[PDB]
This record gives C-alpha cells, structure tokens and sequence, in this order.
DNA sequence: GCATCCGTGAGTCGAGG
DNA sequence: TATAATGGGAGCTGTCACGGATGC
RNA sequence: CUCGA
C-alpha cells in the first residue's frame, strides 16, 4: 500500500516533468524522480504505526 | 468554504477575450502611457503622480493610499487638487487626460481577463514549500508585470509574453520564501543543481553518491568539502512540536534543555565567587583593593587604564601600576596561605 | 526522565492530596522555587548550601509565559492590587 | 519505455528506483540499525 | 505591591502597539550563515532586545554601565537576555481581520451585535457577500438598497457598475 | 594562568550505569568506507557490558 | 443599459468619474446628465456616454465588518433590547436577552465591540517560540514562526498589490488568504482545512492549541508541574 | 414546539524509542 | 524579457453526549 | 505508539 501511494506520487511527477522540457529528447530516466517512493517506504518502515 | 474553488469561480466570472479585444486593450494601455508622457511634458509634474491620480479616479475613492515612490503623500485633497490641475488644460492637451484614464481601464481589464493563465502555470509549481493561492498571488503579480510591460506591435499573443513573467515570479517567490532560515537566491540555484546532479549520480550508480562522487560531477571549484559545507548549509530546521510516540503523548521540545539560562548551581558558585573575592580585597588597605576593582571592572563594569585611576588616585601611572602590583602581591601571599580561591580556577 | 536526569511530575491529583492536607508552603513551594521559579530556585539552592532557610518564593515563569500568550491573543492580562492598579510581573523589562 | 503516439519513436531504459528493505530470515526488518517488525492490522473486510 | 485580582479583557490596537517594541516587517529569522537574527525579522534584538546579557548585536557596547543605553550603530538596547522572553512586537494590517475567537465560537459575539446570522457573517467576511454601510439612493429590483444588506457579485456589479452584455 | 581554549565535553558514564567495556567502535571522516552526516568529523561508540 | 450625450465643445468629465442627476457633463455646462451612472467618454464617436450605476458603498470582509461595529452606539441598541424584552413572545425574549448580555457586556466592560476586529497583530517573544540549535548543530523552532511569516509574507503582498493598483479579484483573494492567515496564527484549524508544512499532514500548533487541552498550558504547566 | 449538524471532552504516573 | 499556452484535486472513517444555532 | 503500576 505504501509502495503504491509512492508511485503515484512519482507518476504525478512524471506527468509533470513530461509537460514541460525538451519534447524530442525524453528518456525514461530525465521523467523519472525516484525521491517520493523512497520516501514513502521509508516513512513505511520508520513512522508507521 | 473551499477558497481555491471561490476563486476559480470569481475568476470564471470574467470571459477570454479574442484576439480583437486583446489588442485593443493592449492598444489603449500603450497609448495611454504615452499620454502620461504628455502629460508629464505639459503639465511639468511627475509622470508617477499623475499615474496615481488617473489610476486613483479610475478604481475610486475606495482605494487611495500613499505610494512609497511619491514624494507626496496621496491622500482624496491632492489628487483633487492634480485633476483640477488637468482638467484646466486646453482641449487638445486635455484630450491625453482620457486618452490616460481609458488606459487604465484597459490595463484592469487586460489583468482581469487574463487571471486563468496565471492558474494554469501556477498548477505546476504545487508541492514546493508554497500554498496554491500563494502561488497564484506571485505569479497574478507576475501577470501585472507582463501587462505592463508588453507590446502589440510584435503581433505576438499576449499570453506567450505574460507566461514567461509569471514563471518568472512564481520562482523567484518559491526561491525567496519556500525556506524558514532565507537562503539568496543564487545560493538557492546551487543548493537545488548539488541535488539533481546528486540525483543524477544516484540515478547511474545504483546508490547515493559519495561527497567525492558529487564534487568530481559538479566540475571544478568544487571538492567534498564544498559538497559538504553546501549541503550542512542547506539543512532545514525541524519542529519542537513534532511528536515522539502519538500526538497525545510527546513533543521533541520536551528533551531540549535551556543551555542559556545559569543553573541553580553555577549562580551560586558565581555568587561564592564574589564573596570570597570581596574576602580576600578586605586584607588589602582601601586603596590597593579599589585600584585593583578599577582595574579589573569590578566597580563600574568596566577596567579603567593606568592613568585613569592614577588621575582618580592623584598619582603617577608608574605609581598606580606599582600599587597593583603590590596588591596583586599581597593577594597571591595571602592565598598560598589560606587556598580559598583555588577551587573557583576549574 | 532518567536520561535527562529529569523531575517527577507532580500532576494535577497530587496538588489536589495537597490542597487536601492543607499543606500551603510544600504546595507552592512545589510550585515555584522546585519547579520554574529561576529567583527562586537559585536563591534556594544558594540558602541551602550557605545553611539558611530557603526564601519567599516569587512568580512561577509559567504563568509569565501564560501572560504573554494571552497578549499574543489579543487579550490584555492583567495583575492588579486590591486598589485595582496594575502590578507589574515583569519589573519595568516589558514596559517602554 | 517511453512512446511517442505520432512519432512512433520508442526509447526503454532500465531505471533506479532506491532501495527496499528485505525482511531478515526469522521474519524481521533492520532499519537504520535497529530490528523492527511490522505487526499485521485486522479490520472489517470489504464487501457488502 | 501585593497581587490581589486578576483582570482579562480586549487589546486595542492602540493598546497592541503600546505592548510592541517594534513593527515586524521581514518573514525572515536568522541568516543562514552568520545564525544571527536578520533586520525586521521575527528574532530582530532591535525589537525584541538583546541575545547575550548587556551586550548590543555590533559590540560596541558590552557592559552593564551602559543600561537603557541604545547603541546608535546597531539599535540593540543594552540590557538583560531575559528580556527576549518578555518583549512583543507586532504586524501592521494592511487590511483589518476579525479575530476568530469572535466569530466562530458559536453564537459569534460580533454576529450577535450586528444581528448577523454565522452564514452571512461567513459570507462577508471571506469574501462571498457584500454589505450595504451607504446605499446611496442605489436601487435593486425595484426596491430601494436598504442599509446592512446582503448583495451577491452579480447584484453587486449590476449595482455599482451598470448592466450590459456582449452578444457574438 | 591564561583560559584554556577549549572545554571539556566528554562522555561520561551516567549516574547508576556502568561495567566492563567489551567493544570500541570508531568512524572516521576521511577514511575508507566511512562518510557521516555533514560536519560530523568522528562518531565513536563504546559498548559496556 | 446606458445613456448618449453627444458633444461639440471640450467636456468637462474624463472617463469613470461617477455622476448624478443634474451634473455638468459637456459644452461649458449645456449638455448635462439625466440619470445616475459612470462617464465613458467615447472620443471616437464623439459622444459622452453613461452607464447607468449608482456610488453604492458596501464592502467586504473585516473592514466591512469593523465599520458596522464602529458605527454601533451601545446604549440606544440597549434601550431597543429592553423594548423587545416587553414582548409576548417568548422566543423573541430569549433572543433580545442573549443579545442584550452581550451589549451590557461591552458596556460595563469598556471595551469597544470594534476591538473584536485586529488591525495590529501582536507578535509573542522570540523566546517563547525559539529558534534553537540542537545537540548535533541542528536547529530546531516552533511553529508559531511558520504562522508568523505566512502572515508577513501575505500582508507584505497585500501592501504591494494595492501600492500597484492592483484589480478587484486578486485583492479579494489577497485580503481572503490574509484572513485565514491570522485565523491560522490564532486558532488553526477551527475554520477550514488546518495550515500544514510542506510533507506532513501535521497540523501546526497554533497559539489556542498552547493553551486548551490536556497538553496545554494550564493543565501541563500551571495545575501540575 | 421538535430532529439535525457541529464542536468537545473521554485517569495517572512512569519506561522504551 | 515575445511561437502559444487561459477554472485544482484531494477524498477509509467502527464513539458519545451536550449546547446551539436552526430549521424543519 | 509499545510496556509497567
Ligand atoms: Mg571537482
Ligand atoms: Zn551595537
């Protein structure tokens, strides 16, 4: 579940990352920031209930 | 309840315009500067005042408040005292009079008609240590910059030139207030291009990169160190009441002592001190005992050179020095003897 | 707590055994110069050590916070005499 | 793999994610340091 | 003197600025290199007083002679630390808001003077509704604009701005 | 005698604590393997038994 | 909705001056205005035009609200309360007396309803909101600071958006954002979403939340120790 | 005159982390 | 500083008793 | 939050 809402985190930030730059020179890896996801599991495995 | 969908409707209150009634307006608030100009020209007053005065007449007695640049403050008796002044001009010079007021009009109305752009850019800058409305409020400011500064004649639409100040302002806000301890702006760029190359490195390597890693991609100028004093500078501050076990229970401001106040303690050691020093002067005649609380600030709170107390004494500075000394003298006698003192050395 | 050589709390129930025994002194005493009063803790740990009896109390810092916080709220709080004149908590340091 | 729908061009990549803490033989985790267990919640089904 | 009662009541805004040591001006704190407080900040010692006991921000002056003394270069008064703990400052309202202690404990003090239900002062006060303070001979629907009256946006700019529209 | 320019801040046992130190554990900056929090130049652990 | 007066001489009117009946529109004073409204003068077309508008004066939100409370004469609303207090009804009574136990407030009180309306908003002392560095060098502050500067950063806009005429709807939304500022400072999250830092649903403690509760002031640090 | 929505309380201390 | 760009996006909700405006 | 009375 955690995983989950981590990854739609980064999905509104590949949505937003592909609304803007370069739009013929987009690689997976220029869309995709891995921060929130980590983020989310580590708040999973350090803050959770 | 909801001001974000308040807003949306009050700005959905106002239509688009076309291209037409786009360059009109634009069109009335160019030639109305001009007429500012002419104004300026004609009467010999100052082009902001007689700003402030159509704009004044234009939005109403509503709001008239003084302008920082004005060296006149704008109160409802001057601006009164600026229209009478323009409107008592002849009729080819008080023609620029309306040419101005309609400008003003037209540059509200360009705003007005212009506040859902501002919405559509400012939607993307969310999670950045900045409200929506707050960014919707830089970047409307942005959007009055633009008007302002924009020109018809290049044919280009308004919004390409408006979008580029909006964005202009929405970072410039999230630079200058996103942090609780401000960082310039300058500074900020560096900080945020030390995160994505970080990002970048971590994206490459299969890991966080080291500070060496970090200062090698970030081109010369810079070594860990840098990399390091960089990022310690960045570090934002957490909250005293963030919460230890549930928010019923404990806050990380209850394990935090006051390290500025003198404990119970040290006061009464200070207090010892004093005491004991006092003590100790009371076996010095008056005079050694007070050149040596003038010259150690014990007195007045401050320790007076040689011949300030040798001026209050009436003596030489050579005599006063030697009555320390002698002081000084008896004092370190008297304490090898007794060893009273010692202690208060830690 | 342990770790912060820290205090017991002396909670709610435990003024209410006090005010019960009717035991005023140990109660303010417990108040102020054992727990937030600064004049008066340190002028009770230097009469201890000098072997004198611990000092009139004076007022719990709490409630100079509590004071503040209330005019932070816009609400003027304010410690009067029995003629209703002002007294004033903080010694001329808050006053201009 | 990204796509473009008029071009057609395809661009894959393989990316990294961050890490994701494994649990230990005897069924726990480490995290920074310290054995942790995440305790399993009951609660209501969904359904009707 | 012996305190005897104690007595809570409204601030004025006069009475605010009495309290206050100075405006602040700047939502800054401490700069992030020196971690001393910035100018017109929440943490300004020119407001709030100073941080080290009898000592100004510059060091111009360090001692306790000096006390009340306000340095000329930096502004700091010199005096006790504690002071900090005690001094206000405060904020100059472009506009004036309305204390939520007056309107949300229910019934609203301030809706109960005016004879305003919690709906309608909602609506004034967050910008939903206007309030008539001088109608000026203003007339809707046919009925003149009577005094404390409730107008929408639509009403309020066919009021005071005209009707009219755009047809393509 | 002139103030030193330093103070002391070591770690001390704490009241009602104590024993045989079994292990020493000590991490470097500018060493191998080893980069701790930023400004941390040294972290050392001491395990008592 | 609006009314023609063409000119052949210089009008004595610029564009959205407010007129009334029997104003001096145009031609040295022949030309004048029938009915109330706002002057477009149309130089185009040569003709001073007028949008039928009354100067109605009604406002939004505190100012508004501060006005009406200033305009209140206490004992003239007292004596109509006791008027009301003579009434069969019984509801009507009830309320008259409920409203009249405020008034009587205020009255012997003397304090003024208006100073229910801020104009000044205190500002606590800096150490009873610290900005404090921890043991590893680390800095640590309440959130009072956070709720301060959202005030100061939307204030400081506001002063900025009418020093440069700004129009009606962004001031609005300035002037509603403040509101909710000082009730975030004050009492967060009795009206509304409560104000959170950026990743956290956290609600910040605002200066109501230090006092009540069982985590407040009084109980926490007054009533036990 | 009577059902409806909202705001507010709900034991203590102590320990770990 | 100028291609043009014009209304967000969160939201699992298993208690209880009272004072209240209200508002059916 | 988990533990203790
Ligand atoms: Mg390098
Ligand atoms: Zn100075």
């Amino acid at each position: 579940d955690q995983f989950r809402v981590g990854l739609a985190r980064l999905a509104r930030g590949v949505r937003e990352r592909m609304l803007m730059g370069s739009e013929d020179s987009l690689t997976p890896a220029k869309l995709v920031n891995s921060r929130p996801l980590e983020a989310a599991i580590r708040e999973f495995f350090s803050r959770s209930q | 309840s909801d001001p974000v969908r308040q807003y949306l409707h009050e700005i959905g209150q106002v239509p688009l315009l076309t291209l037409e009634e786009e360059v009109e307006l634009a069109r009335k608030v160019e030639e109305g500067m001009e007429a500012i100009k002419k104004l300026s020209e004609i009467t010999g007053l100052d082009p902001d005042l007689i700003r402030e005065v159509v704009r004044a007449k234009i939005l109403g007695s509503a709001r008239v408040r003084h302008i920082p640049g004005l060296k006149e403050t704008l109160d409802p008796k001057t601006v009164e005292e600026i229209d009478q002044k323009l409107k008592s001009l002849p009729k080819e010079h008080k023609r620029y009079l309306h040419i101005a007021r309609e400008g003003e009009a037209a540059r509200q109305h360009l705003i007005e008609a212009n506040l859902r752009l501002v919405v559509s850019i400012a939607k993307k800058y969310t999670g950045r240590g900045l409200s929506f409305l707050d960014l919707i409020q830089e970047g409307n400011q942005g959007l009055i910059r633009a008007v302002e500064k924009f020109e018809y004649k290049r044919r280009f639409k308004f919004s390409t030139y408006a979008t580029w100040w909006i964005r202009q302002a929405i970072n410039r806000a999230i630079a200058d207030q996103a942090r609780t301890i401000r960082i310039p702006v300058h500074m900020v760029e560096t900080i945020n291009k030390l995160s994505r190359t970080a990002r970048q490195l971590q994206q490459e390597l299969g890991r966080e990169p080291t500070y060496e890693e970090i200062a090698e991609a970030m081109g010369p100028g810079w070594d860990a160190k840098r990399v390091e004093e960089t990022l310690k500078i960045a570090q934002e501050p957490v909250s005293l009441e963030t919460p230890i076990g549930d928010e019923k229970d404990s806050f990380y401001g209850d394990f935090i002592p006051d390290e500025h106040l003198p404990s119970p303690v040290d006061a009464a050691t200070q207090s010892l001190l004093s005491e004991e020093l006092e003590k100790a002067l009371s076996k010095l005649s008056e005079r050694e005992a007070m050149v040596l609380k003038l010259r150690k600030g014990l007195i007045d709170g401050r320790e007076h050179t040689l011949e300030e107390v040798g001026a209050f004494f009436g003596v030489t500075r050579e005599r006063i020095r030697q009555i320390e000394n002698k002081a000084l003298r008896k004092l370190k006698y008297h304490e090898s003897r007794t060893r009273k003192l010692r202690d208060f050395l830690d | 707590g342990k770790a912060q050589f820290g205090g017991q709390r002396f909670g709610e129930m435990e003024v209410w055994a006090l005010e019960a025994y009717g035991a005023a002194h140990t109660l303010q005493e417990m108040l102020t110069l054992k727990s937030d009063d600064i004049e008066g803790r340190n002028a009770a740990y230097e009469a201890i050590i000098k072997g004198e009896d611990v000092p009139e109390p004076s007022v719990p810092e709490s409630f100079r916070v509590l004071v503040k916080e209330l005019q932070a709220l816009a609400l003027d709080v304010q410690t009067l005499d029995e003629k209703d004149n002002p007294v004033d908590i903080f010694e001329g340091l808050a006053s201009k | 793999q990204l796509i473009h729908k008029d071009t057609g061009l395809i661009k894959e990549d393989e990316v990294f994610l961050g890490h994701i803490p494994l649990m230990t033989e005897d069924g726990s985790f480490i995290i920074n340091g310290a054995d942790r267990v995440i305790v399993s919640q009951i609660h209501r089904s969904p359904g009707v | 003197k012996e305190v005897r009662k104690v007595r809570i009541a409204l601030a004025s805004p006069e009475k605010i600025r009495s309290w206050s040591y100075g405006e602040v001006e700047k939502p800054e704190t401490i700069n992030y290199r020196t971690l001393k407080p910035e100018r017109d900040g929440l943490f300004d010692e020119r407001i709030f007083g100073p941080i080290k006991d009898y000592e100004c921000a510059c060091g111009k002056y360090k001692r306790q002679r000096f006390e009340g003394k306000v340095c000329e270069r930096c502004g700091v008064e010199v005096t006790k630390s504690i002071v900090r703990r005690y001094r206000m400052g405060h904020i100059e309202l472009a506009t004036p808001a309305a204390h939520i202690w007056f309107v949300k404990d229910v019934p609203s003090k301030i809706g109960t003077l005016l004879d305003l239900s919690a709906t309608e002062l909602e609506q004034v006060l967050y910008f939903s509704k206007y309030i008539v303070l001088d109608p000026k001979g203003a007339i809707l629907n046919g009925v003149p604009v009577e005094k404390r009256q409730l107008l929408t946006d639509e009403e309020y700019r066919e009021l005071r701005y005209g009707k009219q529209e755009t047809y393509p | 005698e002139k103030a030193r320019d330093v103070k002391d801040t070591s770690l001390r046992v704490p009241p009602g604590e104590g024993g045989i130190v079994v292990r020493t554990v000590r991490l470097r900056r500018g060493d191998p393997g080893v980069e701790l929090k930023p400004g941390v130049r040294e972290v050392v652990r001491v395990y008592v038994a | 909705k609006a009314r023609v007066y063409p000119f052949e001489d210089d009008v004595e009117v610029s564009t959205g001056d407010r007129v009334a009946p029997g104003d001096v529109l145009a031609d040295g004073g022949k030309v004048k205005s029938d009915v109330y409204g706002r002057v477009e003068v149309d130089l185009v077309r040569n003709v001073v035009r007028v949008v039928e508008s009354y100067d109605i004066d009604a406002r939004m939100g505190a100012e508004a609200i501060q006005q009406l409370l200033k305009e209140l004469d206490l004992e003239a609303l007292e004596k109509e309360l006791l008027e009301e207090m003579k009434h069969p009804s019984r509801a009507r009574r009830a309320k008259a007396r409920k409203r009249l136990e405020v008034v009587r407030a205020f009255l012997d009180s003397g304090n003024r309803p208006e100073w229910m309306i801020l104009e000044a908003v205190p500002v606590l002392p800096p150490d009873l909101r610290p900005m404090v560095q921890v043991d590893g060098g680390r800095f640590a502050t309440s959130d009072l600071n956070d709720l301060y500067r959202r005030l100061i950063n939307r204030n400081n806009r506001l002063k900025k958006l009418l020093a440069q005429g700004a129009p009606e709807i962004i001031i609005r939304n300035e002037k509603r954002m403040l509101q909710e500022a000082v009730d975030a400072l004050l009492d967060n999250g009795r009206r509304g979403a409560p104000v959170t830092n950026p990743g956290s649903d956290r609600p910040l403690r605002s200066l109501t939340d230090i006092l009540s509760g069982k985590q407040g002031r009084f109980r926490q640090n007054l009533l036990g120790k």
